[PDB]
Formats: C-alpha cells, structure tokens, sequence
C-alpha cells in the first residue's frame, strides 16, 4: 500500500 | 456525521481501553497507528507515503471504534507522523466523499 | 458525486492543459501534482509523511477543476507517485467527509 501530507 | 475540510479530519478513536486521534484518511488504503503495543502476533510489513517506503508490524482483526462507529481489520504500527485511519476500515463505518 | 472508498478515490482535474486523475485526500494539507512544467514563479518547500521529506515547487493561484467544480489555489508539483488533491482545494468543491 501507499498512505498519503504534511 | 458530516465533516468538512476547512480543519484536518480529526477523530477520537478507542483502540481497546486506549483513547486515540487520528484522522480520516481516504488517500491512505490502510491504518498505521504511531508505535504503541497491542494484543497480538506481528508481522514485519511495508508501506509507503509520499516520503517513500517505510517498515511496519501488521496486525490482525483488531476491533477498533471509531466515534462509535465499529470496524474490525488490519490495523499497522510504526513511524507516522499522526495516526491514519485508512480507507480499509473506513468502508466499515460506511464513510463516503460528497460534494 | 458521493464517492465510497472501496477503490482509491480517483478523478479528473484538469490544470494548464492537462486533463489528469488526481487521488482525494481528506489527509493530505496541500495538492501535490507529479512532475509538470507550468509556467509561473515558484518558491521551494518541504512537505512530509510516511518516509520522511521531498522537496516541491509552490506554486501560487493556479486554477484547477475537480469534476466540473473549479478551484484556485496553490499546488505543489514534485516527484510523488500519485496526483493529490489536498484539502486546500477539497474545502473549495465542498468536499464532505459523511459517515
């Protein structure tokens, strides 16, 4: 998977 | 209830006898808590972000409730800089995007 | 739209010219473009997630339009894997998180 910002 | 954007998507979560905050991420597939133990065998896993990837240790149907709402699934732990609730135990809740 | 999450919430965007498929994010703070050469001044940053740090170019009042809603606003362009439309934009469409 891929989990996203800051 | 109905959450808009104008603040980050931030909800209280009980994840057994422990209160959380995390946000409702729907640019995630899965759920990566910050390191914190729970019940249970792990398994080393790996994720990425916009950083690049990053190691995990997975477990199982874990119950997790989140504003009351209950899902039961995979739940990862490791280095986030915030806790996700990812889209994995979202579809649980039955959350959606409108506009 | 309503739009559930048992698939990455993919969509159309157009910007400059281009007509893309931006994933949304309830989880993301700004809009972050792939690789794109627009034209306009820029100011370098810093944004951040699982993995660390990737440094982007800003980019000031660029109009964008998520599935025939428009929005102006500012836009990261740098090397990520994957289009975000971040809740700078999402809070101007009236994005809603409903569960």
């Amino acid at each position: 998977s891929l989990n996203x910002i800051x | 209830p109905q959450i808009t954007l104008w603040q980050r998507p931030l909800v209280t979560i009980r994840i057994g006898g422990q209160l959380k905050e995390a946000l409702l991420d729907t640019g995630a597939d899965d759920t990566v808590l910050e390191e914190m133990n729970l019940p249970g065998k792990w398994k080393p896993k790996m994720i990425g972000g916009i950083g690049g990837f990053i190691k995990v240790r997975q477990y199982d149907q874990i119950p997790v409730e989140i504003a009351g709402h209950k899902a039961i699934g995979t739940v990862l732990v490791g280095p986030t800089p915030v806790n996700i609730i990812g889209r994995n135990l979202l579809t649980q809740i039955g959350a959606t995007l409108n506009f």
